[PDB]
């Protein structure tokens, strides 16, 4: 699992977009699109 | 380190390093290569976008 | 035997502290233990504190009370031990040359040698 | 000459170092090129101890004349500023006696004199300067700086420094600066002389210390003390120093430790500019980029890590009352004829109480301290008890085997490992039991190793037989108890567990006594749980463990999860808290402002997080403050969170972003 | 992936040793972070239009 | 073949229009090799290729 | 090889063949991967043309 890596040296870094801002900007496709 | 005392087990250390080193290395390559794929796959989407 | 190095040995004196110390076989290496148990016929003897080969528990108390032995030096390797308020009577020779028993723990009844040997004939006792 | 230095004594000052002491680390021509080497440096904005040397003319003022012993160290920086040279030199050397040779080093008004002898330098070295009869210039009189040196081991002589003999102008301006280390036996001498315009502290430009000469002498420095000049005390005022005074002076001194830097070569090869990595934030990210000048944006520069605190072992119960460790304290057990056998991995027996804040030497170790007990075991090895005298276990403790006495109980011959004979009344559950038991003292058949005597062997021997359990040489075999005349006999009644050594297949057996250390949780520490050893933050686990499994494992095979070997409670298992230190700055040109941000950790470890050791004024402030932020990347400081959500200017992580306004 | 103590860890020995393998781990991080950078590269020219 | 004061190497030595510091010894390059040296008879620079 | 033997030093110089090469073989990697990537971004510009 990802969330299980966090010994050694690993780490994951957040992306810089979340979740909710991509479906933001895919809202505001579609609107623009319709 | 604490089985052996220090210029004895420098070589398993030594060994030890270039193990993981290279597994470092090979994991990256491999990284890199899915990482290229992806880049692509992201240009065709941006194009069907 | 070849006596070895030492910075202060010998009776033990009234008040204050002595730092009895004796320089070990190796060079540099801390990892050595250390025993000043002195032989002689009779009942004047007294138990001295033993330091083990890791160091990290000190003399027969303890590291909760004891403080920290230092069994580095640069000019030639030495074992530095404080001692505690005992008798001034003694009549035990001393003699700091190498040790004749090197595997050191954490006994009690263990003793540095079972006989006598070579050494001053130094004594306050008769 | 002098048995102790008289003077005021007032209090030291400081004054910040700013970006002096600069040296070139090595003869090597660059043109244009930032170097960065790793050498003893002067930190820059530290702080260096200001000696104050004057004499105000007035009815009251402040007089004073420091020259103390002060410690060597890795390096010594030095620096001098006067209107006409009063420092005429410096001292080194560890005993500063005839005990051990020291290196001396003098000026004067033809040449700078360099010479190492065993000199017994005074407690208050200078050089006796006073004015001519009839030239009215200043002159040489006594040299008192040592008394004897016994010894000559090297001469050196060189052109003079800069002069200034008459003090003129009301400036400091003739400013000269040394560099002093011993760094593989060589004594490198580092100095440049620039002019000033200032009459206290330093200059706030720059200038590289130019090399001059390198000693190879050899000797170990330890100690160091500067040296000045004193007028006769009956001819002009000040303080009496001993009895001399001297003219107004002003010299500084500072330390060095090893540290990188970021050298900025010009095209002439003469240093320019200077970065030093461990100074700020903005300094550490330049020397990762390796340009003096950094573009807006996030750069990851180091990586920081909680080191642990403190060490943690822990093992199965005391155990108090274990039914184990009944057999050895009063239950089916008899004397070393007869003692009691056991090994299972059910608990240790009551001798371990003490092993917690009393461990006394009762558990007699041979060979190995019981510490390493806890870290490793030893192969296979029975569960031996029995009553004696208390230290008469040396017949049969570790050490005394190979044919010594090994007749009443054989041991291996390579027997070394751990005894243990306790007894006390509160750090115990039980009191020793009565000793009174038949013993055997000596044999003629051989006897099986690890094992006890049961020959019923007889020996017709001797004529006037010991009587009783103490008396005389004892000639008898068997009798009632026994003792070596010999040896030391007659101790208090004390029960002894030995560990009967094997060496035979089954190995890590039953052990001796194992620590429990009190359990830390929420905090970073090392611990070792029955072999098993990590390090992580300890915290209580929610899971449910079966009754015979003593730690868990993730899907990657990784220690999350260890039940207390003691409570049986399940603790969880967290790495130490490390991630990425990423310094968020913009352009140097608009502004020199920073913001760390630390990835995956709370806020509230910043501070902990091998932060709080280097200079406070510049880190620190960056390391904690009024506002701290926490975000989904990472803990961010040095930056103000604002609910306006302009355009991201820089990338932080989440939906985050940071930039600069006015 | 911090290259120094997936190698090594918190051992100094180690680490010490490592040094000579030149930098080795430097590349493998810049590598890494190009990889990750270029990750949000993609997803904002996808879906940022 | 070339030996200044133990700095063996390799390379076609020609006039050089660097300036060196009394003190200085030799120059390298940026990328830490060595590219004019000192003649420590006559003091005269010298490049290296 | 001036401060060592030839059967001594054997040890010394396979080890800095060994690391020379590994160093040599991830430049080639990276330099290919870059290469590819180069060459998809070529393309496109010929595309675009
Ligand atoms: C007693 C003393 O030396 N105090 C100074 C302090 O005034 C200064 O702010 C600090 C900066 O590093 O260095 C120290
Ligand atoms: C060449 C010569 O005359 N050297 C002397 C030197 O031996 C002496 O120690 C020093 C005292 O200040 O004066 C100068
Ligand atoms: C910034 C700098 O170093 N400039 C000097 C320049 O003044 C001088 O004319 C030239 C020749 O020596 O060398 C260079
Ligand atoms: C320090 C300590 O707890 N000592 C205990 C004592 O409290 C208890 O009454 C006794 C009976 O087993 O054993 C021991
Ligand atoms: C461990 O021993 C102590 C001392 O007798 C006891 O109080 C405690 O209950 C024991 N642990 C468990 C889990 O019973
Ligand atoms: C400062 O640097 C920024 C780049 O971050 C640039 O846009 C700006 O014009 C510069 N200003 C000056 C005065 O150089
Ligand atoms: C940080 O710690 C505080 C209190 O210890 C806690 O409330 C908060 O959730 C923690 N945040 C993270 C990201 O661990
Ligand atoms: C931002 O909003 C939070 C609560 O949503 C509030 O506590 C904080 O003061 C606000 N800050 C600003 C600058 O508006
Ligand atoms: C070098 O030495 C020679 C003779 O040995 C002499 O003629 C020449 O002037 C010297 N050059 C320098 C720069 O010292």
């Amino acid at each position: 699992l990802i969330c299980a890596q966090k010994f050694n040296g690993l780490t994951v870094l957040p992306p810089l977009l979340t979740d909710e801002m991509i479906a933001q900007y895919t809202s505001a496709l579609l609107a623009g699109t319709i | 380190l604490s089985r052996l005392d220090p210029p004895e087990a420098e070589v398993q250390i030594d060994r030890l390093i270039t193990g993981r080193l290279q597994s470092l290395q090979t994991y990256v390559t491999q990284q890199l290569i899915r990482a290229a794929e992806i880049r692509a796959s992201a240009n065709l989407a941006a194009t069907k976008m | 035997q070849v006596q070895l190095v030492e910075s202060g040995g010998g009776l033990v004196q009234a008040g204050g502290s002595l730092r009895l110390s004796c320089a070990v076989s190796g060079r540099t290496i801390s990892t050595f233990g250390m025993g000043w148990f002195r032989q002689a016929p009779g009942k004047e003897r007294e138990f001295v504190a033993t330091i083990t080969r890791d160091e990290d528990m000190l003399l027969y108390a303890d590291s909760v009370k004891g403080r920290f032995t230092i069994s580095r030096d640069t000019a030639k390797n030495m074992v530095f031990l404080q001692m505690n308020s005992l008798k001034i009577e003694d009549t035990a020779l001393y003699y700091c040359a190498v040790r004749r028993d090197s595997s050191w723990g954490y006994s009690r009844q263990s003793t540095e040698y079972d006989y006598w040997g070579q050494g001053t004939q130094v004594t306050v006792s008769s | 000459c002098v048995n102790l230095t008289t003077r005021t004594q007032l209090p030291p000052a400081y004054t910040n170092s700013f970006t002096r002491g600069v040296y070139y680390p090595d003869k090597v021509f660059r043109s244009s090129v930032l170097h960065s080497t790793q050498d003893l440096f002067l930190p820059f904005f530290s702080n260096v101890t200001w000696f104050h040397a004057i004499h105000v003319s007035g009815t009251n003022g402040t007089k004073r004349f420091d020259n103390p012993v002060l410690p060597f160290n890795d390096g010594v920086y030095f620096a001098s500023t006067e209107k006409s040279n009063i420092i005429r030199g410096w001292i080194f050397g560890t005993t500063l006696d005839s005990k051990t040779q020291s290196l001396l080093i003098v000026n004067n008004a033809t040449n700078v004199v360099i010479k190492v002898c065993e000199f017994q330098f005074c407690n208050d070295p200078f050089l006796g300067v006073y004015y001519h009869k009839n030239n009215k210039s200043w002159m040489e009189s006594e040299f008192r700086v040592y008394s004897s040196a016994n010894n000559c081991t090297f001469e050196y002589v060189s052109q003079p420094f800069l002069m200034d003999l008459e003090g003129k102008q009301g400036n400091f301006k003739n400013l000269r600066e040394f560099v002093f280390k011993n760094i593989d036996g060589y004594f490198k001498i580092y100095s440049k002389h620039t002019p000033i315009n200032l009459v206290r502290d330093l200059p706030q430009g720059f200038s590289a210390l130019e090399p001059l000469v390198d000693l190879p002498i050899g000797i170990n420095i330890t100690r160091f003390q500067t040296l000045l000049a004193l007028h006769r005390s009956y001819l002009t005022p000040g303080d009496s120093s001993s009895g001399w005074t001297a003219g107004a002076a002003a010299y500084y001194v500072g330390y060095l430790q090893p540290r990188t830097f970021l050298l900025k070569y010009n095209e002439n090869g003469t240093i320019t500019d200077a970065v030093d990595c461990a100074l700020d934030p903005l300094s550490e990210t330049k020397c990762t980029l390796k340009s003096f000048t950094v573009e807006k944006g996030i750069y990851q520069t180091s990586n920081f890590r909680v080191q642990p605190t403190e060490s943690i072992v822990r093992f199965p119960n005391i155990t108090n009352l274990c039914p184990f460790g009944e057999v050895f304290n009063a239950t089916r057990f008899a004397s070393v004829y007869a003692w009691n056998r056991k090994r299972i991995s059910n608990c240790v027996a009551d001798y371990s109480v003490l092993y917690n804040s009393a461990s006394f030497s009762t558990f007699k170790c041979y060979g190995v301290s019981p510490t390493k007990l806890n870290d490793l075991c030893f192969t296979n090895v029975y569960a031996d008890s029995f009553v004696i005298r208390g230290d008469e276990v040396r017949q049969i403790a570790p050490g005394q085997t190979g044919k010594i006495a090994d007749y009443n109980y054989k041991l291996p011959d390579d027997f070394t490992g751990c005894v243990i004979a306790w007894n006390s009344n509160n750090l115990d559950s039980k009191v020793g039991g009565n000793y009174n038991y038949l013993y055997r003292l000596f044999r003629k058949s051989n006897l099986k190793p690890f094992e006890r005597d049961i020959s019923t062997e007889i020996y017709q021997a001797g004529s006037t037989p010991c009587n009783g359990v103490e008396g005389f040489n004892c000639y008898f075999p068997l009798q009632s108890y026994g003792f070596q005349p010999t040896n030391g006999v007659g101790y208090q009644p004390y029960r002894v567990v030995v560990l009967s050594f094997e060496l035979l297949h089954a190995p890590a057996t039953v052990c001796g006594p194992k620590k429990s250390t009190n359990l830390v949780k929420n905090k970073c520490v090392n611990f070792n749980f029955n072999g098993l050893t990590g390090t992580g933050v300890l915290t209580e686990s929610n899971k449910k463990f079966l009754p015979f499994q003593q730690f868990g494992r993730d899907i990657a095979d990784t220690t999350d999860a260890v039940r207390d070997p003691q409570t049986l409670e399940i603790l969880d298992i967290t790495p130490c808290s490390f991630g990425g230190v990423s310094v968020i700055t913009p352009g140097t040109n608009t502004s020199n402002q920073v913001a760390v941000l630390y990835q995956d950790v709370n806020c509230t470890e910043v501070p902990v997080a091998i932060h709080a050791d280097q200079l406070t004024p510049t880190w620190r402030v960056y390391s904690t403050g009024s506002n701290v932020f926490q975000t989904r990347a990472g803990c961010l400081i040095g930056a103000e969170h604002v609910n306006n959500s302009y355009e991201c200017d820089i990338p932080i992580g989440a939906g985050i972003c940071a930039s600069y306004q006015t | 992936v911090d290259c120094t103590m997936y190698i090594c860890g918190d051992s100094t020995e180690c680490s010490n040793l490592l040094l000579q393998y030149g930098s080795f781990c430097t590349q493998l991080n810049r590598a890494l972070t190009g990889i990750a950078v270029e990750q949000d590269k993609n997803t904002q020219e996808v879906f940022a239009q």
